[PDB]
């Protein structure tokens, strides 16, 4: 809607995130784990895993090349 | 700045590992007690 | 009092033969200090074993001491202040294992929260 | 007679081949010897059952107190178990509270 989205996983459940911006019931665990998923979607461009070993092997990632 | 922030997330790792462990055996031990209660 | 003692005659029956069993894999064991050792455990059992044997006749006396009613009467086919204290402990322990339930679900609860939040940092 | 002394003497008779002064010898005694013992031990048992029920059907205040004193043993042991789990909960938040 502006600040908050809502779910319907199951037909009896409603799941509900919201952004609340202070500008001066709640499961601490998925706020965590999404902080968590944010940071290893920033972390997979600035991987160690794109870089080539072999000095004239390109780029990319390891298994792609495997 | 990068090597005593990592030594800071390790040691909050142990300790929490060690905590689960502790209160799995804890429970474990209440889980028999409460389910073979004769009530 | 005597209808704990047949329940206690009872578990020395089924005590003797779990004892004559582990003496059984005991002499199953033994290859001819450690030597020493398993005479020890040998020697121990039988001795716990005879003192089963006389507290069994013990309790088979004091059973058989204290019948009008025969068997097979007893079985229904189709065609005072004890009781209230019997009511006050089942209230007592109705309460304790409710809280003992909260406690073991916040210790699941937990548990989980733990192993979902350090499953999620790698 | 007494069935007691009827377990004894089997009892007695499953070690008679070892103490004294080649299989199937061995096979046919071990199994004679341990069928009368087992018989002899459920026999026991089911005297045991039968003068139990003979009490609950005519003196059931006994019950009564058995089920009384189990009762009583569930509180206090429900009560240790959770005496140990509050000190290792209180160590534990004194560990990580220092950190």
């Amino acid at each position: 809607v502006k600040n908050q989205i809502i779910s319907q996983p199951f037909p009896s459940l409603q799941l509900s995130i919201s952004l609340c911006h202070s500008s001066n019931d709640h499961l601490y665990v998925l706020e965590h784990n999404l902080h968590l998923l944010i940071r290893e979607f920033h972390k997979q461009t600035l991987s160690s895993i794109m870089m080539p070993h072999p000095a004239s092997a390109p780029f990319g990632h390891k298994r792609m090349r495997l | 700045r990068n090597q005593q922030l990592r030594t800071l997330q390790e040691e909050c790792d142990r300790k929490l590992i060690t905590l689960r462990d502790e209160i799995s055996i804890d429970l474990y031990e209440l889980e028999e007690e409460y389910y073979s209660s004769s009530s | 009092n005597t209808a704990s003692l047949c329940r206690i005659g009872q578990e020395t029956v089924q005590d003797i033969v779990y004892r004559t069993m582990e003496i059984f894999q005991l002499l199953r064991n033994m290859q001819l200090g450690t030597y020493q050792d398993r005479l020890t455990k040998l020697q121990d059992n039988l001795r716990q074993l005879s003192v089963l044997f006389r507290k069994l006749r013990l309790v088979y006396d004091k059973c058989n001491e204290n019948d009008p009613i025969p068997v097979e009467q007893l079985i229904p086919y189709v065609e005072s202040e004890e009781r209230r204290e019997i009511a006050e402990v089942n209230k007592k322990l109705k309460q304790k294992n409710q809280q003992l339930k909260q406690i073991m679900d916040q210790l699941r609860n937990l548990i989980w929260d733990i192993n979902a939040m350090l499953a999620m940092r790698n | 007679s007494t069935l007691v002394d009827e377990l004894e003497s089997s009892f007695e008779a499953c070690f008679a081949s070892l103490v004294s002064q080649d299989q199937e010898e061995i096979r046919t005694g071990v199994d004679q010897c341990i069928q009368k013992f087992l018989d002899i031990a459920r026999q026991t048992e089911c005297f045991f059952l039968q003068k139990r029920l003979q009490l609950s059907v005519q003196k059931p205040e006994q019950v009564i107190k058995e089920d009384v004193s189990e009762l009583r043993n569930e509180l206090q042991r429900k009560d240790a178990l959770v005496q140990k789990h509050l000190t290792k909960l209180r160590h534990w938040q004194q560990v990580l509270e220092d950190i």
